[PDB]
RNA sequence: UUGGGGCCCUUUGUUUCUUCUGCCUGGAGAAGUUUGACACCAAAUUCAAAUUGGUGUUAGGGGAGCUGGGGCCUUUCAAAA
RNA sequence: AUACUUACCUUAAGAUAUCAGAGGAGAGUCCUACUGAUCAAACAUGCGCUUCCAAUAGUAGAAGGACGUUAAGCAUUUAUCAUUGAACUAUAAUUGUUCAUUGAAGUCAUUGAUGCAAACUCCUUGGUCACACACACAUACGGCGCGGAAGGCGUG
RNA sequence: UGGUAUGUUC
């Protein structure tokens, strides 16, 4: 049932589980990159909740719990044990992060407004209420 | 010292557990600052059924909890 | 009477006077004529030895431990001579004293 | 039959330590290196370790505070280690060690080779020599 | 007249403690409460010839690597069964009960 | 007088916390009003007997002798029971 | 494991220890005490509750031993059903650095004292 | 109704002298069954006319000075 | 004696009574909820940091990142992160703060709304909703608001509003978006959309 | 005062004592510091604003003066061979 | 914030280390900026003391874990009783075999539980420090650098 | 000789 499009209840409640039952913070990411792809109704709270995690990181090591070593190597030119001077480093990390996950942002915001803007605002009713209702 | 807070049990039932299994359901009609509990028309129910007299009280060493049977 | 109504610190001499006069008159006896007792414990710990203080707790200082208790499987007995013992009155079933 | 180990970690404290951390990191799971609290062995002029590994040997000394010495049975030990190894950087806590043959072998080395005295009062006499 | 004011004038004697569970404590006593719990440091303790609740708290207790050596345990009051002091040391200068000799020079 | 720890455990009334008997039940549910002598009211509670089911009671009393331990949530990590030299602002005569 | 706890210390000079605390059943609390009493009640700061297996004690009966670990966090544990207590791991700051701290904590405590002074005039 | 307090319920049931079944400690315990004649404030109850039944052949035992630290449960046969 | 370690102040002979309802009154209510904010504000926004620890690299590693380029170091004003840092503290409490509520109002016509989303009809916890009323002990609390209660009973059944679309329903609300990332909508429509 | 070389800038709010200006072609400038000041949370007063209750910070290194203690050397007194 | 009403309550005591001697107060008790000894606390202080403090002449590794993966890994073990009907082994409250009506509770879990074993990845901690890439040792190792963390002993 | 909490008016 997780593809459903008002399923953000069901998957705050799943990151809340994550966040709270495990402690390799691990999951979480995955979880989170995972719902970054799905077409869900409530989707902005989960990009906003990935734009504050990638505010809320520490250092560059912890950017292998988003993606491999060599796909940061070969796709965004970037090596996590680069030593030197990792401040402009890590914010051109967060820069282009940031970007990847703008282009994201679109496709998954054009899939979402096509889906509600001609389908999903149109129907007004989601439940079953009788065998002897009426639907318009 | 202090008078244990079973105010809310005063006409209701309760089920006394006595040490692994002895479940006695009864009416809780009064009590002490010992958790000494008396129960009016006793009942033990077994995993049967066994009736323990009209009154009864209880010693509150193998008293461990008790659940509120009724509603409050 | 009550406990807590009695006096204030005058409950040592009462305690002495059911010391001399109540039931430790053999916890009495045996550490005044260092007669050897037999202390059975909650634990088969059979100690045949005698008497050196006395405490409120039954809290014993004991000399000469010859202790014995008997391991059920067979049926073996082992014992142990232990110098000095300070045994506490939690473990105390009861304590014999031979004339 | 002496070896020189050079690139060594530097500071701990104790000696014997030292040895057990050592004995661990030549080879895993020896009998002496997984259990610890087990007295060490002294031998004078006893097979302590596998491999032919006989003793080490450590100082105190600020001029090699790094660097120590090893020794075994015999040179055929020392062949056979250089045989298994043969240029491969061994690792210990965290650094690349280098062995070789050292120009002075170890006093226990002669108390093997003599036995198949007169050195160690050469020593004490150079000892005798230099603090005065 | 609690003989608890006996063993806190038995700072540094090297003692055993037998306890309810069975382990036997060999170690130096530190200090004692007057509840009677008793801190003791280079202490090694056995379970003798069985008990898996005893095997089960003498292994969980850091150290073992059955004599399991530890630095330093407090044991509560009621866990002690009985306690072997030295035979070294002399129990008719010690048990001199100052106290129950002031108490009586009061009387 | 009472000490540090019941004051802890009269400090969470009205928290979610878990307790474990002696027996090996653990309960969990919302404290209603503890007590000095630890005789614990709870709401909410579920159930789990050393046997090792799972059941829910609506209102439990636990006496205090029969616990193990209780669980209090973390926020009570940092609580001024806890400071050291928290001096007195005049007590009354 | 080479702490070296103190030779004459108590429950007042351990606080703030990471304990490992035995009990009557064997299973031990680890964690960090911040408060005690008179029947030494122990609050515990990330505890974890860890026991042996019934078929794990065979094994332990005269290697490696598979024990059984849950989390706790902040609890408060009684003094009946406890046996003994031992330490463990020490903690993350020093003693200096705790002497700075508890001196910083007294100087804000009568700073707080002359803020109550200054508001009940 | 009213509460009704344990000490003034062991009380009542000693003024109506009803038959008494006393209960006790677990497997080792020995159900008790007879007459309750006195009490104390640490519940070392005095009965009377005592027969012993074991946990699921009654013997004649007397008059009993019971102590507190084994009853576990009083109820009216 | 007794001592209230929140709202510092004293009280006599320790009675349960009064110990009771102190813990019930408002001003220990906001104290006790202010401490616990500002201590959970506190351990959340301390930044305990790691103590760094710089050693002597090696040369290839100096000959390697000394050659292949030099990054740009972007920095603001105080004024500027300031404000930033105030947007993103009060961006992080309102998505503390919320929660999506789709499915209450997605199910607002089902036959069992008054039975599951209700509240106050709920079967496990819905005694502890009728049990604590904050019963507004004063006057004005009950004499500010003058809106409607709406408490939907229970026994409401089916036969009550039988064609959710004649009672008229609310459109649902749009899938909200960032407003930082606003300016790369599609801002052609596929259809036309009137009102 | 200038110039060169080496390292660090995660200080992630680009020094974190605070405020203001301001920064990677740089690493800065001005003011203040324990009956005070700074930042934040919560609220009813129907924007903002103002009032009340609390929380946390006020730091690190070096130098002159004063003082306590440890070790060595020198001068003088008393005592013992 | 002032002024007033209401609800509950209005307090277990004694003392602040021990021993010996001298003096004072009308056998017993109290005091001495009275004297000697032991012990405790605090602040300094030293013992060639005891343990630990992670490569950079590389792309590692020490301690504690993962409430992480391979992993549904490999090897084992269980997943309700009673009455009756058509046959039935049968000392049981027909237990055993196939099918069903009915009766009381009825952990989820069998991708479950226990044991065994390897590999990979990621988290918290450090002096990631000052000189040098060096020929010492039976009295087995010049512990004779600047410190930090834990502890022992000794002095004021 | 008092404390805690609550409700009105300035």
């Amino acid at each position: 049932v997780g593809l459903h499009f008002f399923s953000g209840e069901f998957w705050d409640l799943y990151l809340e589980q994550i966040s709270s039952r495990c402690t390799s913070s691990k999951k979480y990411w995955n979880v989170l990159r995972k719902i970054l792809e799905i077409p869900l109704h409530s989707f902005s709270k989960f990009y906003a909740l990935w734009l504050q995690r990638i505010d809320d990181i520490m250092d560059l090591k912890q950017l292998s719990q988003l993606t491999s070593k060599d796909e940061l190597l070969k796709k965004l030119k970037i090596d996590i044990n680069y030593s030197g001077r990792k401040g402009p480093y890590l914010q051109d990390a967060k820069k282009k992060l940031k970007k990847i996950t703008k282009e994201m942002y679109m496709v998954v915001q054009y899939q979402v407004l096509e889906i509600y803007s001609i389908f999903e605002s149109k129907i007004y009713i989601n439940y079953y209420t009788s065998p002897e209702t009426l639907v318009s | 010292v202090s008078t244990p807070e079973l105010k809310k049990y005063m006409d209701k039932k309760i089920l006394l557990n006595i040490n692994g299994s002895r479940k006695v359901a009864g009416i809780l009609r009064g009590y002490d600052i010992f958790l000494n509990v008396v129960l009016d028309d006793a009942m033990e129910i077994n995993g049967n059924n066994h009736q323990l007299g009209l009154q009864t009280v209880i010693r509150g060493n193998s008293i461990i909890s008790l659940e509120a049977l009724d509603a409050i | 009477r009550p406990k807590h109504e009695l006096s204030r610190a005058e409950l040592e001499e009462l305690e002495e006077f059911e010391f001399k006069h109540g039931p430790m008159s053999l916890i009495n006896d045996a550490m005044v004529t260092r007669t050897p007792v037999i202390i059975s414990l909650r634990n088969n710990h059979k100690i045949i030895a005698r008497v050196k203080a006395f405490d409120r707790h039954c809290n014993m200082v004991l000399e000469n431990v010859k202790e014995l208790w008997t391991e059920k499987k067979n049926v073996i007995n082992r014992e142990r001579f232990i110098s000095k013992l300070f045994l506490r009155g939690d473990s105390v079933i009861v304590v014999l004293k031979t004339p | 039959s002496a070896l020189y180990f050079q690139n060594l970690p530097s500071r701990p404290a104790n000696k014997e330590n030292y040895t057990r951390l050592l004995l661990k990191h030549i080879n895993p799971n020896n009998k002496y290196a997984i259990n610890p609290s087990l007295p060490l062995p002294h031998n004078k002029l006893l097979l302590d370790d596998q491999m032919g590994l006989l003793e080490v040997s450590i100082s105190r000394s600020s001029k090699m505070t790094n660097q120590a010495f090893l020794t075994f049975v015999t040179q055929e030990e020392a062949d056979r280690f250089l045989e298994k190894y043969t240029t491969t950087a061994l690792k210990v806590q965290g650094r690349k060690v280098r062995m070789g043959k050292a120009r002075t072998n170890s006093l226990l080395g002669l108390s093997i080779e003599m036995q198949k005295y007169n050195l160690d009062i050469k020593k004490v006499l150079k000892a005798r020599k230099l603090k005065r | 007249m609690k003989l608890v004011n006996f063993l806190k004038k038995l700072r540094n004697e090297q003692v055993t403690i037998e306890l309810k569970n069975g382990t036997t404590v060999w170690g130096t006593l530190q200090s004692v409460s007057p509840q009677m719990n008793a801190i003791l440091t280079d202490v090694k303790l056995t379970l003798p010839q069985s008990n898996g609740i005893a095997m089960a708290s003498l292994y969980l207790t850091g150290g073992q690597q059955n004599i399991a050596s530890l630095q330093y345990i407090n044991i509560r009051g009621n866990t002690i069964r009985q306690i072997i002091l030295p035979d070294s040391l002399n129990l008719d200068s010690l048990l001199v009960d100052q106290k129950q000799l002031n108490s009586l020079r009061r009387s | 007088m009472n000490g540090i720890p019941v004051k802890l455990l009269n400090e969470a009334q009205g928290h979610i916390v878990s307790l474990e008997l002696t027996t090996g039940a653990t309960y969990r549910g919302k404290l209603v009003e503890s007590e000095d002598s630890m005789n614990v009211q709870l709401r909410d509670v579920i159930a789990t007997e050393p046997q090792g089911a799972v059941t829910h009671m609506d209102q439990i009393f636990v006496r205090g002798s029969q616990i193990k331990f209780i669980v209090v949530p973390d926020l009570l990590k940092n609580a001024p029971l806890f400071k050291k030299n928290s001096s007195r602002p005049m007590p009354p005569i | 494991s080479k702490i070296q706890v103190a030779h004459s210390s108590r429950l007042a000079n351990l606080i703030d220890y990471k304990l490992r605390v035995l009990t009557q059943d064997g299973r031990v609390y680890i964690g960090q005490l911040m408060a005690f009493d008179k029947h030494m009640n122990l609050v515990l700061n990330e505890c974890i509750e860890e026991r042996v297996p019934k078929t794990q004690l065979d094994k332990l009966r005269p290697l490696n031993i598979k024990v059984e670990k849950r989390v706790l966090g902040l609890t408060i544990l009684r003094g009946e059903q406890i046996l003994s207590t031992v330490v463990e791991d020490k903690p993350l700051l020093s003693k200096k650095e705790r002497l700075v701290r508890d001196k910083k904590e007294k100087k804000q405590a009568q700073k707080q004292t002359k803020l109550r002074k200054e508001k009940e005039k | 109704k009213a509460m009704v307090p344990p000490i003034n319920c062991i009380f009542n049931f000693l003024q109506q002298q009803t038959p008494v079944t006393i209960w006790l400690f677990e497997q080792i315990g020995i159900r008790i069954k007879g007459k309750i004649v006195g009490f104390d404030e640490f519940m070392n109850v005095v009965i009377d006319e005592a027969v012993e039944i074991p946990v699921n052949k009654g013997t004649p035992l007397g008059k009993i000075l019971l102590k507190g630290d084994n009853i576990t449960l009083i109820t009216s046969a | 004696r007794y001592y209230c370690e929140y709202c510092h102040s004293y009280l006599t002979h320790d009675t349960l009574s009064v110990r009771k309802s102190h813990l019930v009154g408002k001003n220990h209510l906001r104290i006790t909820a202010d401490y616990y904010r500002n201590k959970a504000r506190d351990i959340i926004n301390k930044h305990n940091h790691k103590r760094r620890h710089i050693g002597k690299r090696g040369r290839k590693e100096r000959e390697n990142s000394s050659q292949n380029e030099t990054l740009k170091v972007t920095c603001l004003s105080n004024k500027e992160k300031r404000h930033i840092m105030h947007v993103k503290k009060m961006n992080q409490k309102e998505l503390a703060q919320t929660s999506i509520d789709t499915l209450k109002l997605l199910y607002d016509g089902s036959p069992g709304y008054s039975k599951v989303f209700v509240d106050a009809n709920r079967f496990d916890i819905g005694d502890l909703v009728k049990a604590s009323k904050l019963p507004q002990r004063a006057n004005e609390k009950s004499a500010h608001h003058s809106f409607k209660q709406t408490s939907r009973s229970r026994d409401e059944t089916c036969e009550s509003n039988p064609f959710p679309r004649l009672n008229n329903p609310k459109k649902l609300e749009p899938p909200k978006i960032l407003s930082q990332w606003s300016n790369t909508i599609p801002k052609t429509s596929i259809f036309y959309s009137v009102d």
